[PDB]
RNA sequence: UUGGAAUGAGUACACUUUAAAUCCUUUAACGAGGAUCUAUUGGAGGGCAAGUCUGGUGCCAGCAGCCGCGGUAAUUCCAGCUCCAAUAGCGUAUAUUAAAGUUGCUGCAGUUAAAAAGCUCGUAGUUGGAUCUUGUUUACUUUGAAAAAAUUAGAGUGUUCCAAGCAGGCCGCCUGGAUACUUCAGCUAGGAAUAAUGGAAUAGGACUCCGGGGCCAUGAUUAAGAGGGACGGCCGGGGGCAUUCGUAUUGUGCCGCUAGAGGUGAAAUUCUUGGACCGGCGCAAGACGAACCAAAGCGAAAGCAUUUGCCAAGAAUGUUUUCAUUAAUCAAGAACGAAAGUCGGAGGUUCGAAGACGAUCAGAUACCGUCGUAGUUCCGACCAUAAACGAUGCCGACUAGCGAUCCGGCGGCGUUAGACCCGCCGAGCAGCUUCCGGGAAACCAAAGUCUUUGGGUUCCGGGGGGAGUAUGGUUGCAAAGCUGAAACUUAAAGGAA
RNA sequence: UCGAUGGUACUUUCUGCGCCUACCAUGGUGACCACGGGUAACGGGGAAUCAGGGUUCGAUUCCGGAGAGGGAGCCUGAGAAAC
């Protein structure tokens, strides 16, 4: 049974697409299959940021952030718990979470 | 819209159809007179000219073409019937 | 699996061959 | 490409009657076509309809009155006899009570019954009821 | 759709319902004639012939001003080429594709689009031999292709 | 889809002759396989003389002891294996004895949870296995 | 239960029958109550009409086309009884027809059940727009002849009826021994719609003059929401070559400070007795082209992403340009066709089949780790196979709506210095809502317009195995590709839910 | 080669004809399936089964052909390659 209107990938109208690494393992999977997810989190996080501030020498310093674009097979998305198995009818919702 | 009068419709609508799948195809050109500032001599031109007409006398440029209806220069008429 | 299984079958026909070019 | 144009016609009309439409545009016409027509015209099959000139194939939009089931082609148009028609007559038509078989004959476009009465054969276009 | 191509466009000219000479036109049968056959000594093609009489003459259609077609005016005045336009210009085309296919062996798209453009010159030119516009013994031969250009 | 048009009689005569072959009840009647291979050579009966008694184990799920007589076939000399059909007629049966034998019912099928039996014995020394299992015939 | 009646079988005095007989028919005599003058053949679980009956047997013997029955109360076997079916017939085996719309013209299928070639070109083949009197060449249709009788259909006729026969009515006498059908091809006489074909274009044109004249309305249908070609401004990770940049990885020179670094679930193999790892300035080589990068674009698919230049192509759009059916799909044939693989060169940074070693385990020849050959890279020549997938041929028409999106074009407030905003048209990748409809359903605006079945056309499927095996041919350096069986075995295999 | 196709002249036959001979010509057939192979293939009128369409069968009393164990060659006769 076709479990997927498309297929699992987002490649319509398209032969092939250059492959990716999956970030837990180095396996090749295409840039339309891959469960991408950019992730923006702060260097210091809020368990310490309190003594990073208190210590710096300027008087306002905003701490940098981590731009990570991570990668995701099907396989290490879901061990991962970043992306769930949905009921036959949710699986069709394509809006993120809030 | 079961009973659409497919015989007798609005100018309004056969305007907004394609050129061909009007009831009577006919094209979206036209013709015009070109009266540029420097001369007297009217030039018929096409609208969707696709060459670079010129004046009598080579006084200047008509129109320039295009990908569709060509662009005429400063101070010209057109529209003729 | 069809994929090993076809290699088996490939594997003896590589045999069959080799057997009847003895013979040949 | 569009090897058959009764075909298309005929297609175009059965389908607007099952949309229950009133009106439908024949976009390609040509004789075979309004002969048709009118075949299915004198019998109360459909309304009037009005040729449309366009200096090319020409266009046709045929009233729809309802009355129509279904209305088809039969391609190719195979060589139809006096002793052969009977045969047609129980594979297209639903009853022995209506329905017509549109055959092409010398003497002209006709259903199944005037080419007994006139007596000759012919080619069969479609059928109609 | 297209003859060697998935494109299923519908772009192509739409000639009124008026087969009639509009009455701003004051240019009469020969008038047009004149204006073809200079520029046909110029070299123009046919088709590119109605194009500047369409526009910089206002002459919308040959056929309905003169009683013939544009191709059939330089027929009559022997100013018709030889070899037909549409012909010339895929055969034009194909010695184009072959020049840069030498000099280029690895493009294997020009290789494909070769046997493209060569199909329909010997589709085209099978058309015209039953219509005896070229000699039976006529024949596109790649390597004297470049000569009838 | 198919070709309807007015000059397609061979490509659809042709067709149609070319794809009942991919019927294998048609190959297997119109072919020189499978008639030759058949032991009676296309006959709906055959003689022959007895060889042994042998006892057929029944397939599962069920559990018998089928028994069968290994049969050589006269016309030309193929070795069979009926089967005695009735209730204790193999003791009927003697050794070398001429037996005419037929299908088991299904065209060249294994019928029931016999293995491989497609024969079974109809007569013997001449003389039919029911009128003998009825006593109306002795020998 | 009791009775008299009636009769054929049988039987013969004979006739008849016939060349002579027999048979049938006719008919004396004779011939029926257990009218013993005896109806069998297959079945009684279901399909399939008919037993919860009794006894025996106890997964035994056997039944059973199929599904199944039997392991100690068998409705299925061996039997009694009873019942059912056809009936002087009834079973069995085999071939064959219908059933089978499971061979398809009528009339099936190919998204997932078996299935559409990886993709495109292309000959034959098949099929091809509209248009010409409305108000030569053929095909086609109609008519006649032909198509031997017998058979079949069928008219007449009490062979006692009937299958048959062609004979037989009537009180010499008058009636039959008909007709229909016989494909295709050929022959004939009408019809002229539909579908092909031809006529005048360098006029060597028709009709008239009577080599030159006159004359004809003097001879070219349309310009496809078919197609080719030109042209216009565009557009695209489309292709090729040549340049260019980027960081990274590995290696290396120098400098720095240090004993650990690598790796793992945990470790070890391994790198460091010192200068590994780490930091700095560099350098060299070979790959690769991040983020931007999307259910977005392009290309026939495979496939395609740094910059710049060059080369020749391409769709769509625009067109009151040109040609005028040149078209569609395609046996044969042909171009291209990921990766891996093969051969010959160059190069081998990373990665890594094989292999080694270190872990884990009862064992790992695996998963995991440290290496590492071929390979991965480039050039030329092969290979031609992928879950080559949208598991869905191509062309064309039609049948809903909506918001977006890519390209081109078009006209409209306004903002900005083309960008944005609001619509429309054509082209395309998609999305969604719907009781359009379809389907076994999942699902599908196509997988719809399908028992209300026929637009054109190619390839291809026929229970599951055997088996893409055997053999033959062909292709290749090889690996293997293409074509491709049968014996035999099996009552399911399988799809969706 | 040693007739395949055609032309010319014979020969021969009951006659036309590469039927045959001699001299020339290089043809003739084929994906519209030639050639080759199989047929448990005599052909047909017909039979069975069939809503239509079909499928299958036709050694078998009628018609035509063929053969008389296998080939081949002849006599006689109007007529036979006869059993
Ligand atoms: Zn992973």
């Amino acid at each position: 049974t076709k479990k997927r209107r498309n297929n699992g990938r987002a490649k319509k109208g398209r032969g092939h697409v250059q492959p990716i690494r999956c970030t837990n393992c180095a396996r090749c999977v295409p840039k339309d299959k891959a469960i991408k997810k950019f992730v923006i989190r702060n260097i210091v996080e809020a368990a310490a940021v309190r003594d990073i501030s208190e210590a710096s020498v300027f008087d306002s310093y905003a701490l940098p952030k981590l731009y990570v674009k991570l990668h995701y097979c099907v396989s290490c998305a879901i061990h991962s718990k970043v992306v769930r198995n949905r009921s036959r009818e949710a699986r069709k919702d394509r809006t993120p979470p809030p | 819209p079961l009973a659409k009068d497919l015989l007798h419709p609005s100018p309004e609508e056969e305007k907004r159809k394609h050129k061909k799948k009007r009831l009577v195809q006919s094209p979206n050109s036209y013709f015009m007179d070109v009266k540029c500032p420097g001369c007297y001599k009217i030039t018929t031109v096409f609208s969707h000219a696709q060459t670079v007409v010129l004046c009598v006398g080579c006084s200047t440029v008509l129109c320039q073409p295009t990908g569709g209806k060509a662009r005429l220069t400063e101070g010209c008429s057109f529209r003729r019937k | 699996r069809a994929k090993w299984r076809k290699k088996r079958m490939r594997r003896l026909k590589r045999k069959r061959r080799k057997m009847r070019q003895r013979s040949k | 490409v569009r090897m058959n144009v009764l075909a298309d016609a005929l297609k175009s009309i059965n389908n607007a009657e099952k949309r229950g439409k009133r009106q439908v545009l024949i976009r390609p016409c040509s004789k075979v076509i309004v002969r048709f027509l009118t075949v299915m015209m004198k019998h109360g099959y459909i309304g009037e309809f009005e040729i449309i000139d366009d200096h090319r194939a020409g266009k046709i939009v045929v009233n729809l009155t309802g009355r129509l089931n279904k209305c088809g082609v039969i391609s190719p148009r195979f060589d139809v006899q006096l002793k052969d028609l009977e045969k047609w007559q129980n594979n297209l038509l639903p009853s022995r009570q209506f329905g017509y078989i549109v055959l092409t004959t010398s003497a002209g476009i006709m259903d199944h019954e005037e080419a007994r009465r006139k007596h000759t054969g012919g080619k069969i276009l479609g059928f109609f009821f | 759709g297209r003859m060697h191509a998935p494109g299923k466009g519908l772009s192509q000219s739409a000639l009124p319902y008026r087969r009639s000479v509009p009455t701003w036109l004051k240019l009469t049968s020969d008038d047009v004639k004149e204006q073809i056959y200079k520029l046909a000594k110029k070299g123009l093609t046919p088709s590119q012939i109605g194009v500047i009489l369409r526009d910089s003459h206002g002459v919308a259609q040959v056929r309905f001003v003169t009683g013939n077609k544009i191709l059939r005016i330089l027929k009559s005045k022997g100013l018709a080429p030889d070899l037909p336009e549409d012909l010339y210009h895929l055969i034009k085309k194909a010695v184009a594709v072959r020049k840069h296919l030498e000099r280029n062996r690895k493009d294997k798209d020009a290789k494909f689009r070769l046997i493209l453009i060569e199909s329909r010159i010997h589709r085209l030119a099978r058309y015209y031999k039953t219509r005896r516009v070229l000699p039976p013994n006529w024949k596109y031969e790649s390597s004297t292709a470049s000569a009838l250009v | 889809g198919k070709c309807r048009g007015l000059r397609t009689a061979r490509k659809l005569r042709n067709h149609r002759r070319e794809q009942k072959w991919h019927d294998k009840q048609y190959k297997k009647a119109n072919l020189g396989t499978a008639l030759k291979a058949n032991p009676f050579g296309g006959a709906s009966h055959a003689k022959g003389i007895v060889l042994e008694k042998v006892g057929v184990e029944a397939k599962q799920p069920n559990s018998a002891i089928r028994k069968c007589v290994r049969v050589q076939l006269i016309k030309n000399g193929k070795k069979i294996t009926a089967f005695v059909p009735n209730d204790g007629c193999l003791n009927f049966i003697e050794e070398n004895d001429e037996v005419l034998v037929a299908g088991f019912g299904r065209a060249g099928h294994a019928v029931g949870d016999i293995p491989g039996v497609r024969f079974k014995v109809v007569k013997v020394a001449n003389v039919s296995l029911l009128a003998l299992y009825k006593g109306k015939k002795e020998r």
